[PDB]
């Protein structure tokens, strides 16, 4: 299973690294679309996007680097691609899903979830989890809210593949 | 100082609870699918010679978080309950959405407003008539709208203001 990072800023202050294990070995088109965003080879992806939603207690989402209002982002198969599997579920603090608007449309927005969230098991793709830096992610909490607007700019100010 | 009337948009998902909202408030037509978790707004509108402070919460489709709408049904004096003329669905949704209401407030007096909108649209497929004697049956308002044009958006939100004046003053 791959490996990625993203570096996190706050306000363009770094705050830290957070990798990711993308289980290619369960859900290989779902991670190797989130391997490829993160590298940005195909001319576009995740560097310089932001969380856009961040609520204390549930999940940090983020992903749309082509409109960065939280309506965006595409997938390197197309604007949207559908469930690849279920098998995974959203066991707690960690976990890493695609974001969707209803069935078969994965594009590039993800969560990261810091509590279970069992009931979007079988409604949201899980394809990794959090390696490292999971505090990092803990953090970027306290700049969310009870219906997720930030306080601040949270930004993916690198990413790439880890070797 | 002007009175504050507290409303809330409610409806499945998709029929334009924010875009409606959105058109009230900030005069521009929201064209791409922000889904709603829960947004708060606040306008001030001259009704009938008196200018009044509107206090919007816009609320979330989502069927999957239907038992969470208690609590805004609670504290909510007037609902405008909207359905897409495209959607067959949005509208059967309607009866449950009204009955939720009643059931919150325990009330069968509850301000109220059944809101058509997307009426820009050719493809419609719940009719005038059908729409207007469930109304009828309710006895409550029925308005046309589409937050794409405008049309019918002030006069739904003033409209749930002067039933829940009437409510208040009864
Ligand atoms: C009812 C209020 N409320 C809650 C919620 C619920 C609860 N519970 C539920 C569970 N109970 C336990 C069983 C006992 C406890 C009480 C508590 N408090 C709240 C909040 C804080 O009260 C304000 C939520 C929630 C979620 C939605 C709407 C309203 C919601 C909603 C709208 S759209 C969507 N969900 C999916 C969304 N889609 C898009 O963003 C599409 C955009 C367009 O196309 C690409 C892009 C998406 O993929 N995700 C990725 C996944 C997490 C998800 N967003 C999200 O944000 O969930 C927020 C939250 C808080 C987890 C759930
Ligand atoms: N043609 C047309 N499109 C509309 C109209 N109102 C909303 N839409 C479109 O329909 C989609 C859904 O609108 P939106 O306002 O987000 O609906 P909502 O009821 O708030 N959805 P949610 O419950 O997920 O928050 C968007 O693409 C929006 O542009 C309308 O009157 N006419
Ligand atoms: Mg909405």
């Amino acid at each position: 299973n791959p490996t990625v990072f993203f570096d996190i800023a706050v306000d363009g202050e770094p705050l830290g690294r957070v990798s990711f294990e993308l289980f290619a070995d369960k859900v290989p088109k779902t991670a190797e679309n989130f391997r490829a965003l993160s590298t940005g080879e195909k001319g576009f992806g995740y560097k310089g996007s932001c969380f856009h939603r961040i609520i204390p207690g549930f999940m940090c989402q983020g992903g749309d680097f082509t409109r960065h209002n939280g309506t965006g982002g595409k997938s390197i198969y197309g604007e949207k691609f559908e469930d690849e599997n279920f098998i995974l579920k959203h066991t707690g603090p960690g976990i890493l899903s695609m974001a969707n608007a209803g069935p078969n449309t994965n594009g590039s927005q993800f969560f990261i979830c810091t509590a279970k969230t069992e009931w979007l098991d079988g409604k949201h793709v899980v394809f990794g989890k959090v390696k490292e830096g999971m505090n990092i992610v803990e953090a970027m909490e306290r700049f969310g809210s009870r219906n997720g607007k930030t306080s601040k700019k949270i930004t993916i100010a690198d990413c790439g593949q880890l070797e | 100082s002007m009175t504050e009337y507290k409303l809330v948009v409610v409806g499945a998902a998709g029929v334009g609870k924010s875009a409606l909202t959105i058109q009230l408030i900030q005069n521009h037509f929201v064209d791409e699918y922000d889904p709603t978790i829960e947004d708060s707004y606040r306008k001030q509108v001259v009704i009938d010679g008196e200018t009044c402070l509107l206090d919007i919460l816009d609320t979330a489709g989502q069927e999957e978080y239907s038992a969470m709408r208690d609590q805004y049904m609670r504290t909510g004096e007037g609902f405008l309950c909207v359905f897409a003329i495209n959607n067959t669905k949005s509208f059967e949704d309607i009866h449950h959405y009204r009955e939720q209401i009643k059931r919150v407030k325990d009330s069968e007096d509850v301000p109220m407003v059944l809101v058509g909108n997307k009426c820009d649209l050719p493809s419609r497929t719940v009719d005038t008539k059908q729409a207007q004697d469930l109304a009828r049956s309710y006895g409550i308002p029925f308005i046309e709208t589409s937050a794409k044009t405008r049309q019918g958006v002030d006069d739904a939100f003033y409209t749930l203001v002067r039933e829940i004046r009437k409510h208040k003053e009864k």
